[PDB]
């Protein structure tokens, strides 16, 4: 029907997976909470799970 | 055995550019180079502000 | 300007040559040999990672350079000239020192020689990559085609000294 969302959050651990999982592309800044980096990374296309160890380091 | 060997396992926790800090990482410093001991003044400007802002806890 | 030259002197691995003009510099016979050896203590120090040794061209006579070679050796600073004695040696300007990484041993640690047509050539065959004029020295006949020249206007080696980041102030 013409519409779309931009679920920005700092805890994406707290937010529901049920809107989290429908989200297609990702602007992940930097993340230090290991259940927060964790979450994201079983979120994220297989092909980026080699480069998603770059979220604690990123400034 | 035949001769002794210390080594530290160290990360890491920023850099100093000149005269100033800049917090970061994945900076790599080429093998052989020089390690000193950091002076107490040198650690005081870092965990420091500026005084308007500044609250010592301890 | 002396922000301007901090690139280029905190890499490792790099050639520097100098074309230092004695007659504009005051005190330069009792100040060169301890500016050089403040400079090789910062710059030409590692034995691993400073595999680059610096070659300083002065604008003097054959026969003077004799004196600065007798106070270097006085000083225990290893250098060579490529002079025997009013004859340059081609070969041994252009040799490579030899390095024993376990005791902190060079063969040399700077090139000192004179501003002769010899000596010249020898800069032109292994060209370096960052050329330092001061005093505004006659620099035509080199093939500076590739090097990063960078006139320095000093008048003292403190300046020279604040300059190439060996110093905090003047």
């Amino acid at each position: 029907y013409g519409l779309s969302l931009m679920v920005v959050s700092q805890r994406p651990s707290e937010v529901s997976d049920t809107i989290l999982s429908q989200c297609n592309n990702f602007i992940n800044l930097r993340l230090t909470n290991i259940n927060d980096q964790n979450y994201i990374k079983n979120l994220l296309p297989d092909n980026s799970r080699s480069i998603s160890e770059i979220l604690p380091t990123l400034g | 055995k035949d001769e002794d060997i210390f080594i530290l396992t160290v990360q890491p926790v920023g850099i100093f550019k000149g005269e100033e800090f800049f917090q970061g990482n994945s900076m790599l410093p080429s093998p052989t180079e020089p390690v000193f001991l950091v002076e107490d003044d040198i650690l005081n400007k870092i965990f420091s502000n500026e005084k308007t802002k500044i609250f010592h806890l301890g | 300007r002396k922000n301007q030259l901090v690139p280029s002197l905190n890499i490792n691995s790099r050639s520097r040559y100098f074309i230092i003009d004695p007659d504009t510099i005051d005190n330069f016979d009792d100040e060169f040999i301890l500016f050089v050896k403040d400079y090789l203590d910062k710059y030409n120090s590692k034995i691993k990672l400073h595999t680059e040794t610096p070659c300083f061209i002065l604008k003097t006579d054959v026969n003077n350079l004799s004196e600065y070679h007798k106070r270097f050796v006085s000083r225990n600073i290893q250098i060579i000239t490529g002079y025997i004695g009013d004859t340059f040696y081609f070969k041994e300007f252009n040799k490579e020192p030899k390095r024993i990484i376990k005791d902190n041993w060079v063969e040399f640690k700077a090139r000192i020689s004179c501003n002769s047509d010899e000596v010249i050539k020898c800069i032109n065959y292994k060209k370096c990559d960052d050329l330092y004029i001061v005093g505004g020295v006659d620099v035509s006949l080199l093939d500076t085609a590739d090097v990063n020249i960078e006139n320095l206007e000093i008048n003292n080696f403190r300046e020279l000294k604040y300059l190439l980041s060996m110093l905090k102030e003047i």
